[PDB]
């Protein structure tokens, strides 16, 4: 039961205090047992805004990609927490990072229909021309939703 | 030219007729060795499974630790040969439940066999048990088994709160394919690689799931817990099913 494993579990469990204690005692900020998942992915998974900045402060890699190609930014888009996508963008998150289906975070937010996250991704330079692997761009996921909301913010 | 079995072990089983197990579903190769006076079983796993709950060496260690504690096969010989782990063992006493009982159309007996398993496990002192199973060990291993896809459900699972654990002896794959019965009682347990210390709700959750998809009625589940003398914790049971459902 080492520090890495304990840090992953505290991040996973959303125990911010235990994350801070473990980091102070030397735990590896990019620890990943299982699936390329780092503490930053896990804390993003949970929506835990404050602790995200402590981990970046400890030099956490904001663009760490897990074994599905999902970066913390992909995850923040999936979860649809505006506050979290904003902070990850501030800290150098790759807005055009591609997973293994070829999605970028903009692709993931368009699926979930999280609208005021798509604005933010676009201003941070999120190329909408982006095609996934089976071709079907973010436009082709506006139509899956039948949305005169997402399409009508897309010229 | 190169064999996956040592020349010494081949010598030893020469006079048995090998009959590969066509049922079984794990990465292990299993052969029944049919002899004149008895049958043995040979179970073998390749190198990439080393250090996992699928390594037959772990199975072998657990079989040895469980002697006197649970009815299990005897370990006759174990070796490593060219990355492979080979275990030769005795035939379990009795009749594999799933064959000659689950088709005897008496669903109360299945439930009771499972309750009887859980009871047996709860009575075993695990103070010096050589292996322990955790969420982390389970995840790591899943990582490795997939060393050479859609993440949404993984992250949904990881966001879920994990119940505090109460450690008991855990089979880890409790199911009538690994349980043997004889004149009423449990007579044998096989497939022990995933066994060790673990949260008690792990085996119980497996039992609930199996009652649910192979018998299909809530009062049977409610009977299961009457037999156990405990109340269900559906949160704990749900948790471990989800865990095991990450494919
Ligand atoms: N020692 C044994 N005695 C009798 N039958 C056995 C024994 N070991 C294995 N078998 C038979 O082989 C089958 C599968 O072997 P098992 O150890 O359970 O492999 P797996 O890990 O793939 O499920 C069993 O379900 C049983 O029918
Ligand atoms: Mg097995
Ligand atoms: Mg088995």
């Amino acid at each position: 039961s080492d520090l890495g494993k304990k840090l992953l579990e505290a991040a996973r469990a959303g125990q911010d205090d235990e994350v801070r204690i473990l980091m102070a005692n030397g735990a590896d900020v990019n620890a990943n047992d299982w699936f390329g998942i780092t503490p930053l992915h896990l804390v993003v998974n949970n929506g835990h805004l404050e602790i995200i900045e402590v981990l970046l402060k400890y030099a956490a890699d904001v663009n760490a990609s897990d074994k599905s190609g999902w970066t913390p930014l992909h995850l923040a888009a999936y979860r649809g927490h505006l506050e979290i996508v904003e902070v990850l963008l501030k800290y150098g998150a790759d807005v055009n990072a591609m997973d293994y289906q070829g999605y970028t975070p903009l692709h993931l937010a368009a699926e979930d229909g999280h609208l005021e996250i798509v604005e933010v991704l676009l201003k941070y330079g999120a190329d909408v021309n982006a095609q996934d692997k089976f071709g079907k761009t973010a436009f082709d996921i506006s139509i899956d939703n039948g949305n005169e909301d997402l399409a009508e913010i897309l010229q | 030219a190169k064999m996956r079995i040592s020349p010494e072990l081949k010598k030893l089983i020469e006079k048995y007729r090998s009959v590969k197990d066509t049922e079984g579903m794990s990465p292990a190769k299993v052969y029944k060795l049919v002899g004149e006076n008895e049958n043995l079983y040979l179970k073998m796993t390749d190198s990439r499974y080393k250090g996992t709950t699928y390594d037959v060496e772990r199975e072998k260690d657990m079989m040895l630790w469980l002697e006197g504690k649970l009815p299990v096969p005897k370990v006759l010989h174990f070796e490593r040969h060219d990355g492979w782990s080979n275990l030769l063992m005795s035939e379990a006493d009795g009749v594999l439940c799933s064959e000659e009982y689950e088709d005897e159309q008496s669903p109360e007996k299945i439930i009771e066999l499972y309750a009887e398993c859980i009871r047996l496990f709860h009575s075993i002192d695990i103070s010096d048990c050589p292996y322990t199973n955790s969420l982390d060990s389970r995840l790591a291993e899943l990582d490795y088994l997939l060393n050479n896809k859609d993440p949404r459900e993984l992250y949904d699972f990881l966001k879920t709160e994990k119940p505090e654990e109460e450690l008991v002896f855990s089979h880890g794959d409790l199911g009538d394919s690994n349980i043997f019965v004889k004149d009423g009682k449990v007579s044998g347990f096989i497939d022990l690689g995933r066994s060790g210390r673990a949260d008690k709700w792990y085996d119980i959750a497996f039992c609930v799931r199996s009652i649910r998809e192979d018998i299909g009625e809530e009062q049977y589940v409610e009977l299961f817990f009457d037999l156990l003398g405990i109340k269900p914790d559906w949160e704990k049971i749900k948790y471990y099913i989800l865990l095991d459902e990450l494919f």
